[PDB]
RNA sequence: GAAAUUCACGGCGGGCUUGAUGUC
């Protein structure tokens, strides 16, 4: 559903981001490049939020979208 | 009368020990005393992507991108060392007495009665052949599984021991055997006697094996793996978990015990092209596949179903009991 | 009739082994015993500030401060020794025979098939220029990946051992020899016709090579490195971990084996630019591009949806066959 | 047309080797063969409180016990010998060929492109007086950095050969060379065209160097050093920890790269004042100021902004060339 | 205008080397090539020894850092101020008329038989620089006026303002006494009083001999302010920032006072009155 | 009370940590 960019080189698990625009919120999807099984997802504002949280995240280049997938993976939001 | 049980069980005879992977050269091939064992190094991978999509309905722009990138993944590297050549297999696997003495009993008479067919098994059918599978097609070391893959000299020294003195001693080539057919061998008919010696309590017998693929250096190997149910949130960058005794490499007895399962040739629909696994359904895990399915009669839930108030299986007996040798 | 597989697989024939980094000098070439090995030295540094700053909505005074600014870290970069020049590479890469014999096999007369295209593109198709792709396009010496910038003089020494026993030798200098093109060379027809010898199932062949960049003295190198993945937040300190042999510097074998399948010029869009390595969907890791995109036909999950069916590819097999020796 | 890359990367061209610090006497200069090697000593000192304070919102009962007590400290910190005046500097750089021969390629084109102004850079500007600043400042021995102040006789001897015969030879004195400027000097015109034979592909040139400060007896140096970042909880008591070689004394290469990097001339603001490093954004480390600032249009982050679409540089060009001979 | 920096650095000019503890005897004083080095005082040998040779750096002000160069323009004019103007006949006469009064030899000057000081000088290999002293004929409180301690001092007024290159190779001698101890430079026991537990005082050591190290050292030639803030002639402190001696635990020029040595360039580089307590306040960046 | 989870896949490219001090 209206398909974006990814978040900078992410499997090391045959797994992603996946960043993916709702009509008004943002999903971003942490899913499989492979089959297209997915775990929980994040429904939430812009890249103006998303960039901002994503950086905002411990770790060094990959490990942003390590505990990235840690942080969307024991998610809150249904 | 004499209805099947809700409760059976039977008992694993003629079990496996571990693995041993330890690394040696040939020509010092004899003096396995102090032959270093190996353990699984971490390597770091990257990669592409091999894998097929789901073609149906997917944005482009997906494939385009998921192509193009880095799945970049550490993967545990077994290695071998670095001028060893030989391998080194200590599995020391022993025979269990009492071929159909249950654990379980539903109904005694029932147990009677499958006792009475391991006197008919035992006593009016012998197993010179059952044992000429288990080694005139495990000595054909399938055994070592993965790593059978062009072996330079596969040596296959099945000792055996009374206690810390070893008796039972007797040496083989298993690249000089084939591993489709079983062939007249006299050596192979010492080891299968001596598990004839074994299975049928007369003694007791553990085989301290020494097994040796004198294949080549450095390379890798395919060593027993674990799972990722449960480990794979904390963990998330090994995706292949490679399971250790104390500081040495596996190769466990779950991929062992179906080295010396793979035997029979009763398969229901081909001939000469598989040496499946003797189990109940009779399935292999890679292919899929069910030989002996609900359809045909083949089953070992119809075997005692048949032979137990009707007596008639005739010779693919030996295929309805090595399901009860597990 | 013959639907494709749920699950394929086929082995890695012509695996390859590790590096051994240990360090020589130029006419004391030849005697390669006890040639030292190198360990990877620890370097602590000061990062400037060379990433490009984002332009969306950012401030002019930031990177004042951080440009300013030092963010430190600590690189694990080896070095190479005082007084040797000569590098050193001990690669004893193996070949596996019977090329398309899978390890799964979810129907087996689809295996029936791929097994009698195994002999259409081996009886029928010869890998003379195949295994001249193997040696010719990398005895130049893609091998050593990033040192091969400005070698003084590459040695490479391809020997072969039966045994211990060492029979199989040849000398090159990839100096000598082109990295976009291949060229008539007799004694490169030499080791391809004896990998010609390995690959088809004729002798077992484990190349013990010996290369050899005669380059200068205590420069650094461009050796195999490892990953930050759950392993930055108890060190933080290392953000390039080389991985390690016993006691030496790897360059594994997850780089090496795309220098043996840096192949195919069979590329959809380029002529003689790109020697890219031969892969399913084609992607190199460097440039994240995708020749053979889904768009085209020339994919390798569609290469037996045509030819296992339709037989048509007409020497574009070739880069569809080595999409399966691996 | 012809967009800017996501990605891209340039190999370090014309990099450097690291410092071998041993000690010698002049007049004995030239049987540097057996020259003793330095072991960084750990000092171990006790201190008053040279920083000053925050002067916020302090009770002043505080800096009074403050500077009344001692925060002593090991400090590691390496001495000359007894008797050995002469140092030692074998630092062997070697230069690579292919000044914009890319690592990365996010479009090819842009690639292409690149490699025209390289040619244009190469073929139609020269590497005379480029080469004249790699000598010509640099036979200068800001080589041996915090080491130059009041040398007694800072002897260079710029070696070179081709195998273990070394032909390339050339002597200097340091001392009788400026640091602010570059003068006309024959044999400083033998180095630097031999660099010209160097950098643009004709020969292999890595240059084994014996650099000589005569100075004093068994004085203290400035010798490279490591940080204290998780080391300092362990540790607590050593807190400048010199990086070291097997049982020697570095000067690393992260220093040394900018002893032939600090070049440019080209700044916006000085004139000659300021010999800096010419780097992406142009920033020094020790004065944490920023020549070229985004607000000027001199950045190497938009000299390919400028100069791949628009072809205007002239002849700041050279220090938006030696941007990419790193 | 012209904040003060956020990092500032001074180069450590007429710095020192170490110590060479090796025994001799008096009248065989002038013999000193074999001179036996020790690893307690040796059997027969009556004088000490010490081949200290300390170099003396240019440039007094010239910087490592400049947070702003313009700071650092104004410090260089005020090193030509102090150096142009002020001139280093005194202060060198500090560095010599209050240190070869060998408050260098430093624990061992308690009751030399005689103390020879040979501040001896090579251009090269060649030694030029010569002149004998004796440390025991001066005064350890004040300066007296010597014409060739003038010859010393105006020697290192040809070294420190960037004249002639000079590295001082010392031969001082004390000639006390026999097999006694000594007060040589020692270490310390943090984190190697596990493994130990035994000895409690290591002393240095260079090969095979026993330092006075530097750290003691520049503390001998730093030695020399009495423009302290209150005594008079009781205290020859050692002249740093904040003026601070560790034996006694005091402060001299507290921050209550304005003596600072980090409030020296917040008055003078912006309102230049010192007024001759400037030496103590340049020695401050003479380390 | 007894089950083979697999085969396999490039991670990299650069970098002035430095400036000076009493062992109780």
């Amino acid at each position: 559903m209206k398909f974006i960019k990814y978040l900078s080189t992410a499997h090391l698990n045959y797994m992603n981001i996946a960043v993916y625009e709702n009509g008004s919120k943002i999903k971003a999807r942490v899913e499989n490049v492979v089959n297209g099984k997915s775990v929980g997802a994040r429904d939430f504002d812009s890249t103006e939020q998303l960039e901002s949280w994503f950086y905002g995240l411990p770790g060094s280049g990959l490990g942003r979208i390590e505990n990235a997938m840690n942080e969307i993976s024991r998610r809150e939001n249904p | 009368e004499r209805k099947l049980d809700p409760s059976d069980a039977l008992m694993s005879a003629g079990a496996w020990a571990q693995r041993d992977a330890s690394q040696e050269w040939p020509a010092v091939t004899v003096r396995e005393k102090s032959v270093r064992g190996t353990i699984s190094n971490r390597l770091k991978t990257k990669d592409r992507d091999p894998a097929k999509l789901d073609a149906s309905i997917q944005s482009p722009n997906l494939q385009t991108v998921d192509v193009a990138n880095l799945p970049s993944d550490a993967d545990t590297l077994k290695v071998r060392f670095t001028l060893r050549v030989l391998g080194g297999a200590g599995t020391p696997s022993a025979c269990n007495d009492a071929a159909y003495r249950d654990k379980l009993l539903q109904t005694v008479a029932t147990y009677v009665n499958d006792q009475g067919f391991a006197e008919l098994a035992r006593r009016y059918a012998h197993n010179l052949a059952n044992a000429r599978f288990l080694w005139r097609n495990r000595v054909g070391a399938e055994a070592v599984e993965v790593r059978i893959n062009h072996i330079r000299q596969g040596e296959v020294a099945r000792a055996w021991r009374f206690d810390a003195l070893a008796i039972g001693l007797r040496d083989f080539k298993a690249d000089a055997e084939l591993d489709a057919l079983a062939e007249l061998i006299a050596s192979g008919l010492s080891g299968s006697g001596h598990v004839l010696l074994e299975v049928v309590a007369f003694a007791r017998i553990g085989d301290g094996q020494e097994v040796f693929p004198s294949q080549e250096l450095i390379l890798d190997k395919g060593d027993k793996k674990g799972q990722k149910s449960k480990t794979l949130y904390s963990v998330r960058d090994a995706a292949a978990i490679h399971s250790q005794k104390i500081g040495n490499a596996l190769r466990t007895i779950d991929t062992w015990y179906p080295d010396e399962d793979g035997l029979g040739p009763i398969a229901v629909e081909p001939y000469g092209s598989v040496t499946s696994q003797g189990k109940a359904y009779r399935q292999p895990k890679q292919k899929l596949d069910f030989y002996t399915l609900l359809d045909n009669w083949v089953l070992r839930d119809e075997a005692p179903a048949v032979e137990q108030q009707h007596y008639v299986i005739a010779n693919l007996i030996r295929g309805g009991v090595f399901g009860e040798a597990e």
